[PDB]
């Protein structure tokens, strides 16, 4: 079993009031099966997309959620991953500037 | 000079429950995908049928979906033969495909993983455990070996229909491969210590440079992180300097990239 990784990151250069895509890529975890949550002010953004899971080279999986945001000064933004080889969701917040 | 992946996904649950799903990609670009609830595999590009009639092309798909039936059914009854004495779950992936050389042969591979770790390969006309695959895994391969028609097909598959395939993607998929796209950098920063960090995305293809620099001086501890996919198949990158307060004042990022036709990114801090 492997723990998912995620990092958390823009499209476009993060400008406050601007329509973008925030990027959520979770690599490394096995077994494929998974769950994964882009959260704004800890809320389901219920228009997630998510590209096909695929693996790399060395066989760890990778999957690559994103969704539109308007970044704010007062909005906070996350992605949050289920995964059997944690007791609990894995979530890691955009740190506001990738 | 590519390689051409076709990457398979088998999750087997238990005697009731498995999926297959199947990505394929050409270099770092997706050219198929087919998942387990669709019939038919689907054309992820405008140029997916490469140079294949309608005709060619169902017939492939075709051999395709008689395979994973086949492959689902196989799976479940070598499990059921073998040891621990049926254990699910199992996990299977699958990488085939083919690695063009202009110039010269193509190299075709099928590599197979267990359980999340390589065991087995498709070599020359039969196939073989691997080095350190668990050794009962020989057996199910015997097996596997006994079925004439099943390594005759995928000799073809490997020896013949890939590289002719990916011939055609290549040259169908021409634009698209060699497409050019610009990338957009920005900074910040994180704290007497800060880590400065440049932002660069929207790039492709993939090769680029880029280096924190004060002036023309190179900063060689400029740190570049992993490449990150964007949703468009283009590719994100940050590198990281660290500094001392006051060093800031005077450096600058720098990128060079294909697309940029030689006039080079440089913001400044
Ligand atoms: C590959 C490059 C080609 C380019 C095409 C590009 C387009 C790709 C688009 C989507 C691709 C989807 C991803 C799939 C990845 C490729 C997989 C390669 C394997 C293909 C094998 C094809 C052959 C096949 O279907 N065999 C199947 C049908 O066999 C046939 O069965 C018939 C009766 O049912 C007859 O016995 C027949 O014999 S005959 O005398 O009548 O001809 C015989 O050929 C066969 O059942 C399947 C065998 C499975 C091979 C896979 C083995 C996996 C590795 C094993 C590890 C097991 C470890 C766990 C064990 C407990
Ligand atoms: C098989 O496994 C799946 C878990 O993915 C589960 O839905 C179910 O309990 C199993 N199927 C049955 C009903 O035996
Ligand atoms: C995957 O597709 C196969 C073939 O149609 C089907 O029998 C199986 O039930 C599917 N698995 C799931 C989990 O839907
Ligand atoms: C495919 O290539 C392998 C060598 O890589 C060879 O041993 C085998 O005979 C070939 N099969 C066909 C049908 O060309």
């Amino acid at each position: 079993q492997k723990t998912p990784q995620i990092q958390v990151y823009s499209r476009h250069p993060p400008e406050n009031g601007k329509p973008n895509i925030l990027n959520c890529y979770v690599t490394q975890f096995h077994p494929p099966h998974i769950e994964i949550q882009m959260l704004k002010n800890g809320k389901k953004i219920p228009k997630v997309e998510m590209s096909d899971m695929s693996f790399s080279k060395d066989w760890s999986f990778y999957i690559l959620a994103h969704t539109e945001f308007t970044p704010t000064e007062t909005d906070t933004y996350a992605c949050r991953v289920k995964h059997a080889s944690m007791a609990e969701p894995k979530t890691v917040y955009w740190d506001r500037d990738m | 000079n590519y390689t051409f992946r076709c990457l398979q996904m088998s999750s087997f649950a238990n005697r009731s429950w498995s999926r297959t799903d199947s990505v394929v990609w050409l270099g770092d670009l997706q050219t198929h995908r087919w998942s387990n609830d669709s019939a038919t595999i689907s054309f992820t590009k405008p140029w997916s049928q490469g140079k294949l009639s309608n005709q060619q092309w169902e017939k492939l798909q075709h051999m395709f979906q008689v395979y994973r039936v086949s492959f689902t059914r196989d799976i479940q009854e070598l499990v059921k033969m073998m040891s621990p004495k049926e254990d699910y779950p199992i996990e299977i992936q699958l990488s085939a495909g083919c690695e063009m050389y202009p110039g010269n042969a193509s190299e075709s591979f099928l590599h197979v993983a267990f359980q999340g770790k390589y065991v087995v390969r498709f070599w020359g006309t039969s196939w073989q455990t691997v080095p350190g695959a668990p050794s009962w895994l020989d057996l199910p391969i015997k097996v596997l070996n006994a079925d004439q028609g099943t390594s005759a097909t995928v000799q073809m598959l490997l020896n013949d229909t890939c590289p002719l395939f990916v011939r055609g993607l290549l040259e169908a998929g021409k634009s698209d491969l060699e497409k050019q796209e610009k990338p957009v950098a920005w900074l910040s920063s994180v704290p007497g210590h800060r880590q400065l960090v440049c932002h660069v995305s929207g790039f492709y293809p993939k090769p680029v440079w880029v280096m924190w620099m004060r002036g023309d001086q190179e900063q060689q501890g400029t740190h570049r992180g992993d490449f990150l996919p964007n949703a468009d198949e283009t590719w994100y990158l940050q590198a990281t300097l660290d500094v001392e307060a006051g060093e800031e004042a005077g450096l600058a990022c720098r990128v060079k990239h294909s697309s940029l036709g030689g006039q080079d990114i440089i913001l400044y801090w």
